[PDB]
RNA sequence: UACUUAAAAUUUAAGGAGAGGGUAUCAAGCACAUUAAAAUAGCUUAAGACACCUUGCCUAGCCACACCCCCACGGGACUCAGCAGUG
RNA sequence: ACUAUGCUUAGCCAUAAACCUAAAUAAUUAAUUAACAAAACUAUUUGCCAGAGAACUACUAGCCAUAGCUUAAAACUCAAAGGAC
């Protein structure tokens, strides 16, 4: 561009940083809905824990559950945070293990 | 005789307009820095002066002198001076008759007519 | 039309001068040199020659902007006469929109550099000069007709200001 | 050079073209709902003009012209 | 705080060299002008008007707000956005 | 085999790989090989571009256009897509 054009437009226009699942926040507080499993998107093999969780904005999210074991039930509170698992689409949160129902992975 | 409050006392800009009465509509340029390329471009300004005898025509020079009390509420200026009317410039320098980058009357002649 | 059309009797540019200066010429060589035997562009020559004497001070010199605008008036109306025969021509067409916009801008650059030429150019050609507007107007349906009732609301709020100021006045003057 | 970007184009616009056939009669109810619309809408906006100017009616013979209608 | 007349601090009103967030799929706004016999038909705008959306900024500090209705005669759902404290 | 149609006369429609896939203009040919194509490169002015797909799409506005054209997004998905050899 000249340095007219450079003029008459000025610095490049920044498209906003729209907010991701939690909102713009470091955490949210849910309560479970259902238990379920979800099928990793080939080539990996796996029945991954997840769960649906009404969060406290009001809407509604699945969420992984990490770790070797989880005891989480419907009705239960638990401490959502961000982070997409990478092979499972449209999971772009998670449970915080040790925060409110959810527990500490039992040590084997 | 106090003078005016504005900053412009002094403004010299193009007849851009002359359809109100006794009012000349004139465009002024000034040069601004750009920050980012730090190189001048022209910002203009319109400005609202008051033409008594309906002197001016479209595309000559002018100067504006900043009345004392504005007169409306955007007739604050008044025509002091039409420093070059359009296709009837007179050049500074000599004196004679000019049309462009040329002599009308030559500088060597004395017509005095 | 215009004021003059040269004459079917008048000869050639390139004769014009000449055949005066021979003593005797025969009425057919005469009419073989005159503008009856000769093409349409060669009828133009004579307009032009003619409109340049009666308007530019120096008419040996044809490279003036004076000039320049009396040859593109000869052409406008040529080409507009062209146009009334042949009315799905389209290259003409162009010819002629382009030399009236060629002219305005020459127009221009006459009025801003000598205006007394520019004065005397108009008047004699007999073309208008409208000033170029300084913003650009849209034009479509729906501003036509809002741009209509703006217009007709605003003059009836006048007119109904003008009548209360006759009215409020009449009464003052009955009390005085 | 392949063609390959000029095929997805290509197939883009096929099924495009055939959904607006199955679908080109509730396609024309839907246009002139919303030239009606458009049409309200640009009375509403005349009428706003001279009601807030203070007048009581619309000027002396003036009738907002349909504009939207098949009028051509 | 001085004098029978003047130096400050602090404000208010009318303004304007220049600068000053986003969307142009907000492109027209619709009285937004001038003159001063009251006529003329003008004014703003792609050099971004107008409309809408978002945001305290200018940081020795400044600006706005003070239960709500922009205001607060009035009306209303009738007061901790002073300190600590509670739901 | 035979239509619409290609033809004429009026008007509409305004789209092409409408592609020399080369904006225009004035210089230079050396103090210059990403590849391929069409040797490199400077200056001036305007237009345009800012990962891929969604998308020659949705909505908006204009239009003789009504299964239309021009204008033209986002959510969401992906870690590539793409060019040359
Ligand atoms: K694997
Ligand atoms: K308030
Ligand atoms: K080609
Ligand atoms: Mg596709
Ligand atoms: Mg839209
Ligand atoms: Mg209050
Ligand atoms: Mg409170
Ligand atoms: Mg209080
Ligand atoms: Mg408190
Ligand atoms: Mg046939
Ligand atoms: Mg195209
Ligand atoms: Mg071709
Ligand atoms: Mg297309
Ligand atoms: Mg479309
Ligand atoms: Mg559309």
């Amino acid at each position: 561009a000249t340095l007219n054009q450079m003029h008459r437009l000025g610095p490049r226009k920044e498209p906003p940083k729209r907010l991701g699942p939690t909102e713009g926040r470091p955490q949210l507080k849910g309560v479970v809905l259902r238990t379920f499993i979800r099928k990793p998107k080939k080539p990996n093999s796996a029945n991954r824990k997840c769960c649906r969780v009404r969060l406290s904005t009001g809407k509604e999210a699945v969420c992984f559950i990490p770790g070797e074991g989880h005891t989480l039930q419907e009705h239960h509170v638990v401490l959502v945070e961000g982070g997409r698992t990478q092979d499972l689409p449209g999971v772009k949160l998670k449970v915080v293990r040790g925060k409110y129902d959810c527990g500490h992975v039992q040590k084997k | 005789i106090v003078r005016s409050s504005v900053h412009a006392k002094w403004v010299v800009g193009k007849v851009i307009g002359t359809a109100m009465i006794k009012t000349a509509k004139v465009r002024a340029t000034r040069l601004v820095l750009d920050p980012y390329l730090l190189k001048y471009f022209n910002k203009r300004k319109t400005y609202f002066a008051h033409d008594a005898l309906q002197q001016c025509s479209v595309g000559d020079i002018v100067l504006l002198r900043a009345l004392p009390v504005p007169r409306s509420k955007h007739v604050k200026h008044e025509l002091a001076e039409i420093i070059f009317k359009v296709g009837r410039v007179i050049d500074p320098v000599t004196g004679k008759p000019c049309a462009g980058t040329a002599y009308l009357e030559s500088p060597l002649s004395e017509p005095r007519e | 039309k215009q004021d003059d059309e040269p004459p079917s009797s008048a000869f050639i540019k390139e004769y014009k001068d000449i055949i005066p200066n021979i003593e005797k010429v025969d009425d057919v060589v005469k009419r073989i040199l005159s503008l009856e035997m000769a093409s349409r562009k060669e009828k133009l020559k004579i307009k032009q020659e003619q409109l340049m004497n009666k308007i530019v001070e120096n008419p040996e010199d044809s490279r003036t902007l004076e000039a320049q605008i009396i040859a593109l008036t000869v052409r406008i109306r040529n080409y507009e006469e062209h146009m009334q025969k042949h009315r799905k021509d389209k290259a003409h067409k162009r010819h002629l929109l382009m030399s009236i916009d060629r002219r305005k801008k020459l127009l221009k650059i006459l009025r801003q550099t000598n205006y007394d030429v520019f004065e005397k150019t108009c008047k004699e050609l007999g073309v208008e000069y409208t000033l170029p507007p300084l913003h650009f107007q849209k034009v479509h349906r729906r501003f036509l007709a809002k741009k209509a009732l703006c217009i007709r609301v605003y003059q009836e709020v006048q007119k109904l200001k003008k009548q209360k100021r006759a009215l409020k006045a009449a009464a003052a003057a009955a009390k005085k | 050079k392949n063609v390959l970007k000029i095929r997805r184009r290509k197939m883009n616009h096929h099924k495009y073209r055939k959904l607006v056939k199955r679908t080109r009669f509730l396609r024309r109810k839907v246009r002139e709902g919303r030239l009606k619309k458009k049409q309200i809408k640009f009375e509403k906006d005349l009428k706003r003009i001279w009601l807030k100017a203070g007048l009581k009616e619309a000027p002396e013979n003036w009738q907002t012209p349909k504009i939207y209608l098949k009028n051509k």
